[PDB]
RNA sequence: AGGAUAGUGGCCUACCAUGGUUUCAACGGGUAACGGGGAAUAAGGGUUCGAUUCCGGAGAGGGAGCCUGAGAAACGGCUACCACAUCCAAGGAAGGCAGCAGGCGCGCAAAUUACCCAAUCCUAAUUCAGGGAGGUAGUGACAAUAAAUAACGAUACAGGGCCCAUUCGGGUCUUGUAAUUGGAAUGAGUACAAUGUAAAUACCUUAACGAGGAACAAUUGGAGGGCAAGUCUGGUGCCAGCAGCCGCGGUAAUUCCAGCUCCAAUAGCGUAUAUUAAAGUUGUUGCAGUUAAAAAGCUCGUAGUUGAACUUUGGGCCCGGUUGGCC
C-alpha cells in the first residue's frame, strides 16, 4: 500500500482521487469541455463545406525545401477564413477560386504534420469532382 | 513571400515527363484460380533459395 | 424557394408518371459519357392559370409541367429514352446577351448564398447570363 | 411498429497482420484444398474460438455439474456427429486438442475428393456450384456443407444433371448440334 | 411423367367448419413446376367430396427441381364453402365474383366529399340552381 | 380548525410554533442529459454510447384557460394573447405535417406525393363498414450470412524422382511452360412456360438460349524502415513532389512521375472524425514520487478512514446420506 488507502468502507475518497486525477489527459480534458463545440473551427465534424477566396503558398521548415502551395477556404456553417492544404501533384490548376469545396481532416488530430506549420485541413472534394478522382484522372470536369 | 506560391512552378515538372502506355498481358485469373497460381509458384515451382527464398528478384 | 416546374412539350409517345427517361444537354451527341444523365421523373402536373393539376399520361404535343427534373438541365432540355437520336435545337434564337453589371454582397460573409443565388438564377430564366 | 430479425457476424480477423511465415502458414491451409479467400479460414478459426471459450468454461467449472454433464456431452457428441473425430478421442478433454485442417476435413470440397470421382480439389469446388452433387436428395450449392457423416452411404450425384445421368446434357446438345450440322441435319 | 405422387399428410378433419385440413407433399421427378389446380383435381377424386370444395395454397418448389410442398383444403360442404371460403381463393378458382369498387386514391377522397354534402344534398343543388345564373 | 378535492396532504385559507438540508456535497451553475430493458470493444477488472424497434414519461409553433364525454386540461376539440403565416368583392373568414408520403431552410449528412386490408390486430349498433396502425412493393455497398469470374484433356519442352546407373535417350508418378487442337460442365444474365403473389415483381422451379482471352472481367492501396512485397528501366535534380512518424529529392532517387514485376485483402478496399483494447501511458485488481514531472517548510486538529489480545476448545457414543472399494 501506497497512498490510497485500501479499506473496504473508503470508497468514496479514492473515487475523488480518481476523478480529481481523471483531468489531466489529453483527450479526456478536451472531451469535458466539448473543444469542437466552443473551439475547433470544425463543429464536431470530420467534414465542413467550404468556398474559397483565392490561392497561396505555404513553405516548408528545416530541413526541406519547396514551398507546399496552400489554400485560404472560409467556411460556410461558421462563417470564418481558414488556411488549408491540397496533398497531390499538379490539380490547383484545377481547382478554381470562388467554388464550392469540400475539406478534411488529416487524422493528426490538429498539430499540423512534420511539414508546413499552421495548417491542418486537406481537400477531398471540389464542385462536386473528389479531385483524387482527377489526378488519378477518370472523371468528368464539368462545365464552369 | 505572400505572392511565394508562383503557379510557374505547378504540376509542368510532372507534365514534362513523358507519356506511354501500358503492354497487355493475358487475362489473369479472378478468384481462386488466382492463388492457384500464387500458392504454385511460392511454394512448389520453387527450385531458388538464396537464403531462404527471394520472390521477386530483380536483376541481380 | 424554387423547385421550379420544367416547361415541356412531348413531341413523340404518351409520356407517364414515374418514368425513366435519359436526359441530355445543351450541345450534345451521345457518344461519349459525359454530361448525358439517366435519372427519373418526380410528378408530371398541369397547369391553368396559377394553379396546377396532376396528370399520369399524354399523347405528342400538349404542353406539361415537369416536376422535379430542373435540377439536371441548364435553360433548355431534352430527354431521350432512344440512344441513338440527336439534341432539338436552340436555333441561335434572337435578341439581347448583352450587357454586364457588377453585382456584390454586403458585410462580407453571405457569398454562399450570393454563389447559389446566381447559380440557381442562371437556372431560373434563360434569357439572362 | 414491428418486430426486427437479427443478424450476426460469424468471423474475425487476426490482430497482427504480417507476419511471414504465419500468412504462409495459412497459405499451406490455403494451398491444400484450394480456398478462394483468406477469410474462410479466419470464420473456423473464429468457429473454433468460441467454441473453445465454449470450452474453457465448463472445464473451469465443477466436476459432477449436470450443466457439465449436459453440454459437455451434448457438446462432444454434435462435435462427432459432424464426425471430426472418431470414439477413440471420446473423453471431452480433446476438444482443447482440435486442430485447423481438421474442421476443414470433414467439408463437402474434399469429401468429394477423397471419395475417388473428382481428380483434384479444384475440380471438386467446381462439382459443387455447377448443380451438382446432392448430399441425400437434397442438392447443395455449397462448398461448405460441414458434412453430417450420415450420407457416406449416399453421397454420389445427382439423378439429372450428367455426370449423373438420366439426361447427357443441354451444352453437349449444341456440342451434338455441331454434329447435326456437319454430319447431320 | 415420372409419378408426380400426390401424398398427404397432416390429414386433419375439422367437424366445426365441416373440412379437412391437411399438408401435402409433392415430388415430382422429371417434370417440375406444374399448376394450381390440376393437383387438386387429382386430390378431390381421392377424397370423394367433390370436385371444387378444395382449397390449395402452395407447391413451394424445393431446391434441385422436382420436390414440392403444397396444402390443399377440401370442405365437406358444396355451397356451403363458399360462405367460408376466402374471396380470393375463389376469383383464383372463378367460381365466385370479382368485386371492382374504385382504387384507394378514389374512394376515401370520395370520403372527403362525403362531408361536405348539409343532408342529401339536394336542398344545395336546388339552391345552386337558382342562383347561378340567379 | 376549516374551503375545495375522485379521495390523502400547507393543496388553499385564518390563527399559532419557529422551523427544514449540510462538507456522506444540500443549495447554485452546467449538461451536444428523455429514463430503463441493452449495444460496441472484450483475460479478469472494465471504459464509452443508448435520439431509434420493447416498457414508462413529456409534447403536438410558445405559455395559459375550458366544454363534451366513463376516460382529456385532448390539440387530425374549442377560447384568448404572442410569433408566424393564407384567400379574396376591403366587408370578413379560414390556421397547425415532432402522423403518412412530399418540398423548402439548415445541411458532413438521411428514400416514393405507389398498391391494398391478403396477413397480425384494432374500433363501432357490429363477418362485411373502416384503419398512410399495418403489410406489399421501387432507392439502398447503413449493417450482416453463403459464394462466380472458367474445368479436365492431348502434344512438346525443361524437368523432379525411382530403377537402365555408361546417361547421349528411356518406362514409371508429378510441377510449370509453349493457347497447338479437343471433348465436356454450364450459370450471371435471357425467357417460351408454370408457380409464387388477393395482384404482379423477385427467390426456389423449367423449354430454346446463354464462353476460347478480346470476351460474359477485379477493384483499391502499396513495393526505404515501420511493415510483407525492387538495388529493374526512362524521366526532373531540394524545383516538382513523397510521406500518419523517422526522414528522402542538391545527376546513378531500392521513396517523386510513369512502365515491368511483385505484395495485401477480395466484392470489396482505403480516407476522415468520435471512439475501445493495445494505454501496468489513470491503474481497485494495477502506475510513479533520491536525481526522468512530483513527498505540502513544519506541526496541531474536527469530519473521513483505519485501530492489540481475551469469552465452547475438546473427548466419546449412535444414526442416516454421498463418492471410490476381494466385490
Amino acid at each position: 500500500g501506497k497512498g490510497k488507502p485500501r479499506g473496504l468502507n473508503s470508497a468514496r475518497k479514492l473515487r475523488v482521487h480518481r476523478r480529481n486525477n481523471r483531468w489531466a489527459e489529453n483527450n479526456y480534458k478536451k472531451r469535458l469541455l466539448g473543444t469542437a463545440f466552443k473551439s475547433s473551427p470544425f463543429g464536431g465534424s470530420s467534414h465542413a463545406k467550404g468556398i474559397v477566396l483565392e490561392k497561396l503558398g505555404i513553405e516548408s521548415k528545416q530541413p526541406n525545401s519547396a514551398i507546399r502551395k496552400c489554400v485560404r477556404v472560409q467556411l460556410i456553417k461558421n462563417g470564418k477564413k481558414v488556411t488549408a492544404f491540397v496533398p497531390n501533384d499538379g490539380c490547383l490548376n484545377f481547382v478554381d477560386e470562388n467554388d464550392e469545396v469540400l475539406l478534411a481532416g488529416f487524422g493528426r488530430k490538429g498539430k499540423a504534420k512534420g511539414d508546413i506549420p499552421g495548417v491542418r485541413f486537406k481537400v477531398v472534394k471540389v464542385s462536386g469532382v473528389s479531385l483524387l478522382a482527377l489526378w488519378k484522372e477518370k472523371k468528368e470536369k464539368p462545365r464552369s | 513571400a505572400k505572392v511565394h506560391g508562383s503557379l510557374a512552378r505547378a504540376g509542368k515538372v510532372k507534365s514534362q515527363t513523358p507519356k506511354v502506355e501500358k503492354t497487355e498481358k493475358p487475362k489473369k485469373p479472378k478468384g481462386r484460380a488466382y492463388k492457384r497460381l500464387l500458392y504454385t509458384r511460392r511454394f512448389v515451382n520453387v527450385t531458388l533459395v538464396n537464403g531462404k527464398r527471394r520472390m521477386n528478384p530483380g536483376p541481380s | 424557394k424554387g423547385r421550379f416546374y420544367a416547361f415541356g412539350r412531348v413531341f413523340a409517345g404518351t409520356v407517364k408518371s414515374g418514368q425513366k427517361v435519359r436526359i441530355q444537354g445543351p450541345n450534345y451527341v451521345p457518344g461519349k459519357k459525359d454530361d448525358l444523365f439517366i435519372k427519373a421523373i418526380q410528378r408530371v402536373v398541369l397547369m391553368m392559370g396559377r394553379f396546377v393539376e396532376p396528370i399520369d399520361d399524354c399523347p405528342a404535343g400538349n404542353i406539361i409541367g415537369l416536376v422535379g427534373i430542373d435540377q439536371f438541365l441548364l435553360k433548355t432540355g431534352t430527354l431521350t429514352t432512344s440512344e441513338t437520336a440527336h439534341n432539338m435545337k436552340v436555333m441561335k434564337f434572337s435578341v439581347s446577351p448583352v450587357v454586364q453589371v457588377a453585382v456584390e454582397v454586403k458585410n462580407a460573409n453571405d457569398l454562399p448564398k450570393l454563389v447559389e443565388g446566381l447559380k440557381r438564377l442562371s437556372k431560373s430564366d434563360p434569357c439572362v447570363l | 411498429p414491428r418486430a426486427p430479425r437479427t443478424y450476426s457476424k460469424t468471423y474475425s480477423t487476426p490482430k497482427r497482420p504480417y507476419e511471414s511465415s504465419r500468412l504462409d502458414a495459412e497459405l499451406k491451409l490455403a494451398g491444400e484444398f484450394g480456398l478462394k479467400n483468406k477469410k474462410e479460414i479466419y470464420r473456423i478459426s473464429f468457429q473454433l474460438s468460441k467454441i473453445r471459450r465454449a470450452a474453457r468454461d465448463l472445464l473451469t467449472r465443477d466436476e459432477k455439474d449436470p450443466k457439465r454433464l449436459f453440454e459437455g456431452n451434448a457438446l462432444i457428441r454434435r462435435l462427432v456427429r459432424v464426425g471430426v473425430l472418431s470414439e477413440d478421442k471420446k473423453k471431452l478433454d480433446y476438444v482443447l486438442a482440435l486442430k485447423v485442417e481438421d474442421f476443414l476435413e470433414r467439408r463437402l470440397q474434399t469429401q468429394v475428393y477423397k471419395l475417388g470421382l473428382a481428380k483434384s480439389v479444384h475440380h471438386a469446388r467446381v462439382l459443387i456450384t455447377q448443380r451438382h452433387i446432392a448430399v441425400g436428395k437434397q442438392i447443395v450449392n455449397i462448398p461448405s456443407f460441414m458434412v453430417r457423416l450420415d450420407s457416406e452411404k449416399h453421397i454420389d450425384f445427382a439423378p439429372t444433371s450428367p455426370f449423373g445421368g438420366a439426361r447427357p446434357g443441354r451444352v453437349a446438345r449444341r456440342n451434338a448440334a455441331r454434329k447435326a450440322e456437319a454430319s447431320g441435319e | 411423367s415420372d409419378a408426380v405422387t400426390i401424398r398427404t399428410r397432416k390429414v386433419i378433419s375439422n367437424p366445426l367448419l365441416a373440412r379437412k385440413q391437411f399438408v401435402v407433399d409433392v415430388l415430382h421427378p422429371n417434370r417440375a413446376n406444374v399448376s394450381k389446380d390440376e393437383l387438386r383435381e387429382k386430390l378431390a377424386e381421392v377424397y370423394k367430396a367433390e370436385k371444387d370444395a378444395v382449397s390449395v395454397f402452395g407447391f413451394r418448389t424445393q431446391f434441385g427441381g422436382g420436390k414440392s410442398v403444397g396444402f390443399g383444403l377440401v370442405y365437406n360442404s358444396v355451397a356451403e364453402a363458399k360462405k367460408f371460403e376466402p374471396t380470393y381463393r375463389l376469383v383464383r378458382y372463378g367460381l365466385a365474383e370479382k368485386v371492382e369498387k374504385a382504387s384507394r386514391q378514389q374512394r376515401k377522397q370520395k370520403k372527403n366529399r362525403d362531408k361536405k354534402i348539409f343532408g342529401t344534398g339536394k336542398r344545395l343543388a336546388k339552391k345552386v340552381a337558382r342562383r347561378n345564373a340567379d
